[PDB]
């Protein structure tokens, strides 16, 4: 059994980003204190040795590897959700499941993968307003 | 392969006065070494190492005052105000906690709610000063100190 | 001939919308107390003697404004003390029940919360020299160890 | 007896085949200009004044190079301003329409390319100084805030 | 009113059973030994000048132990040289047959493996320096190149 | 009205269970050496001219302690020369076989060590000054180069 | 009995080849020009009156040199006028269209190149005197503020 199980808690979950000074996006690629989640896995074989986490949604028009923000009358614009890693290192939106990296796992047990995210700024004055986004994870097991 | 599932991501971008400068969103502190001799029953104290919060581009006519808030991982129930250390493989140092205090010399509490001594602010760069000591909870052990804790500035 | 990699310069500044500008030197200074003893400062209220530093303005305008004020920002030994500045040198070794205490012209402790400004100075068409003193006062009773603190300024003009 | 994990030593340095090594104050330098009013900046040209800094060669043999010459690299303002360097953009709360500019020991600015090397100063064997000054340049109406910058060096050798 | 999400702060310390507590700016400190010239290393065994760097120890109660030693940790460059410290590597090219040797209070070299403590000194009750000394070894003729190292020290007390 | 940023200040001391208290300005201080001739220095052995310092204890008390005594602690140049300070200023650039010489009031040099104190010197209530004087000392045919070198003193009462 | 750390001392100096030693005062001075109105310096190469400085020379040998010669260098006011020396200070408050002028033995300013040297004097056994005067020098019209500057001398021997 070298596939796990995604819990109820992880089936569906929100990450609060909280409030951010619209002045700390004072250039492009400018980014906001990373906020961390994880993905609960349990149950789990003991067949499995490592997992695939992907991440899909609709991506920003400036930043391809950006995850989009809704456009509503008062959302803020020129802005993006950067999806990092345990280790911090970006994460795509929408790639392909050879560009992603393997993530180790423990057999027989229910194992927590950890991420990041935050706002990475793509215009320059960010608008300010609210940030509603909604995204689907993908899992590649091995 | 997997559709697994939906995360959703909620937030607010708003208009606060100042913005945290790049050193400060996040800083290692060094607080140094300690000796066990120092901290050697309840409620024993070491040394205070001072840190700072660097804001930028603060505006009087948006907020005129600003305080932090700190969150963090609590030794123990009762010592709310003391930070628990983190875990190493060689061991780490037991009945010892990080505890930061204000710009009053009063120890804060990690809540994430319970903010701090509120400054007056100046337009352009303004600094926020802070400390950090060791709280003994008992008997200290050798090891490694290590923490850390997050922070949310309010601009009123 | 020969091109060699060499090194690296940082260069520290401020442009400020202000009748006169700190000095080079006055941004950022050390000042040495030098040694005190534990017999000095033996009980409350004790206080060594004081160590003279100044703040330079250069550039100033009596058109714009024509007396000056300082504010200073540090962490406080304590709740009952709001004027004496806490010894923040490590986190061993440090002296125990003593801080520095900062003096303006007026020879009075100056609160550390950057919004009691001291005793306002007339400025000159040029460079003005601001004095202030810094002391230690013992919370206390003394006990050895390095006494060394930091604090922020600001300056007001009217 | 008590045997105590210490800490970490990092040591930086380079092997550089040439007439002189800088020396280890000079590799990595901060020199702080202090602050500046909006007043002497409000308009296209106008410049501060010029804070002073030098650049010292050890073990300078004048057999191999009897002349030295130091080019400065950095991010330009602008297209139109080369030799004014552009300001700390890291972080926010930073000064607009204003640079740092560097002067030779000639007193005229550099163009801060990397291949564009300042006047020849001559060596003598032992402890050589080349002199450099460092000032505000405003490319149109300074506006308040930090004015920090950062430069990389090289230095060539005749 | 406006409470944003500012960031994190982490602390890093060590307790330990020890008669002296390393201090902050010496459990990591980093030595600019500046730069140095192939002429000066052009065989083996030919050293280039020394800089000095200090460890301190805060807080020393003599009726635990009167005297302290330090252990130096690091990479050799070849099995010869047991006292002199690989450099490390670098993209854009790094310094051949050279490398860092650290001297006591005697104007020894230390064998870097962790178990060669360096000559005792005393000490007194307080704050406490001990003196060393890095410098550049050439194990061969030497290369241009950037010449980092680094080095993990224990403290010893009897 | 206007309101800006200053700047900060760092104060530096320390309190100590002694009978006096080590001046401002010799807690940290800087001795002007001059030059010397490789003329002069021209053998292992010879000492060149001495320049003299003091160091100064304030706020004596004869009924605590009634002599000091004052032992310095550097790197030593070889294992033979035990009294005679190594140079430190960076790695390339240096004076060789020669090295800064400390002298008591008895006109005898001071092993650095540590632990070899001084002539004793009998001490008045109030303000006492101790002579000190440092020369060069060649340990062989020196050679041209920046000869700057450090110590650290601890004082003694009795 | 009691045992405290007192300080550090830092000592300066260097080791030369040649006929004479620069003097330990005259290594490192501060000349103090006083204050200039700004009357005196109303149009281009207007000059005010001069102070004057000796560079002293110790253990002179004329069985290896007779004759002596100093250069100065640093960063000259602009391309016109490479013999009047800019003015540095901090970046505000500084003196507009004014420098300093260093004389040589007859009276005729030096260009800041480190190449022109001044008339040779003669040299004596022992210790010599070579005179030298500064002034300020108008490359327009004068207006208020500091006007600090440096330079750094060196001493040929024939």
């Amino acid at each position: 059994d070298n596939g796990c199980s995604v819990a109820a808690e992880s089936t569906n979950f929100t990450v609060d980003l909280m409030e951010n000074a619209a002045k700390q996006f004072n250039n492009i690629g400018a980014t906001t204190p990373v906020v961390p989640f994880r993905i609960l896995l349990s149950p789990c074989g003991n067949a499995v040795s490592a997992v695939k986490v992907g991440f899909t949604g609709v991506a920003d028009s400036h930043n391809a590897n950006l995850l989009a923000l809704e456009n509503t009358v008062s959302a803020a614009s020129g802005l993006g959700i950067q999806l990092l890693n345990e280790q911090q290192n970006q994460i795509p939106l929408n790639a392909p499941s050879s560009a992603l990296s393997w993530t180790t796992l423990t057999p027989g047990k229910p194992n927590t993968l950890n991420f990041y995210a935050r706002l990475m700024a793509t215009q320059v004055p960010v608008t300010a307003g609210h940030i509603n986004a909604t995204a689907t994870f993908t899992l590649e097991y091995q | 392969t997997v559709n697994g599932g939906t995360v959703h991501f909620k937030g607010e971008v708003v208009n606060a006065a100042c913005a945290v400068d790049a050193g400060s969103v996040d800083q290692t502190v060094q607080l140094g070494q300690v000796r066990t001799a120092s901290l050697a029953q309840e409620g024993a104290t070491s040394s205070a190492v001072g840190f700072n919060i660097q804001l930028n581009d603060c505006d009087t006519n948006v907020a005129s005052k600003a305080a932090v808030a700190f969150l963090g991982t609590a030794i123990d129930a009762g010592h709310t105000n003391v930070l628990a250390l983190q875990s190493s493989a060689a061991g780490s140092a037991t009945n010892v906690g990080v505890q930061i205090l204000d710009r009053t010399g009063a120890a804060l509490t990690l809540d994430g709610a319970t903010f701090s001594s509120e400054t007056t602010l100046n337009n352009g760069t303004n600094t926020i000063p802070f400390q950090a000591r060791y709280f003994a909870t008992g008997a200290a052990t050798p090891g490694a100190a290590n923490a850390d804790a997050t922070f949310k500035v309010q601009y009123q």
